[PDB]
Order: C-alpha cells, then sequence, then structure tokens
C-alpha cells in the first residue's frame, strides 16, 4: 500500500472476507473465555464447537491451521 | 473359676458388617465419579474416561 502496487479490488474484497472473518475469530475467542470468566461454566466447549469449522477454512485457505502466508507483497499467496 | 472374665474377653464384636459398608461406599464413590466424568462433561463433549 506504501509504494502502489495496485491491489485489484477483487483481492481487496477477498482481503475484506478475511478481515470479516478474523472478526469472528476475536469475538469467539474472547466471549467463549469471557464466557468462562463470568460465570458461564458450560459453553465453554460449545464456542470451540462452533469455531471448528474457521479451522477448516483457515486451513483449506493459505496454511496450516492459521492461515499463515496468506499476505505475499504483490497481492495475496 | 471366673478368674477375670470367661465369654468376655474379644468374643462380643464383629467387623464384617462394618467393612461391607466400608466396600459399598467405595464403590459407590467409584460410581459417582463415573457418573461425573461421564455425564457432566459429555453433554455436548465426547465421551468421558474412556
Amino acid at each position: 500500500f506504501l509504494e502502489n502496487i495496485q491491489i485489484p479490488q477483487r483481492a481487496s474484497y477477498i482481503r475484506v472476507i478475511m478481515l470479516e472473518l478474523s472478526r469472528i475469530a476475536s469475538h469467539l475467542l474472547w466471549l467463549g473465555p469471557f464466557m468462562a470468566d463470568l460465570g458461564a461454566q458450560t459453553p465453554f466447549f460449545y464456542i470451540f464447537r462452533e469455531r471448528e469449522l474457521i479451522y477448516d477454512l483457515f486451513e483449506a485457505a493459505t496454511g496450516m491451521r492459521m492461515m499463515h502466508n496468506y499476505f505475499r507483497i504483490g497481492g495475496v499467496a | 473359676s471366673k478368674l477375670e472374665l470367661l465369654k468376655e474377653v474379644y468374643g462380643l464384636i464383629s467387623i464384617l458388617p462394618i467393612l461391607t459398608l466400608l466396600l459399598g461406599i467405595t464403590i459407590e464413590v467409584l460410581v459417582i465419579v463415573w457418573l461425573e466424568r461421564e455425564i457432566s462433561a459429555s453433554i455436548q463433549q465426547r465421551i468421558g474416561p474412556e
């Protein structure tokens, strides 16, 4: 974004999908543990069962489990 | 004669039923911990202590 290697708007929308899924990746990994801190004793494993699908997504997208190396320089991986 | 005590040496008490209660309560402790570790962590989870 600094040296202006023009990122297409389609790849930009792909990155938007990424970012708005990471919003979920944060919402779960807070609320679940937040439920396990506030007093909600049972739903701990519940939110992990919900999150299981994001694991398959991050795996099949670019990387092993955290989707590592989904951002190259001239676009994405 | 009856110098100190004829029938009162040690033969008036039996410790069988007390030990049966001990065995029963220990077995029931096993049952209840099995109940816990197999129902609490298995409502929406995997099986307990397999």
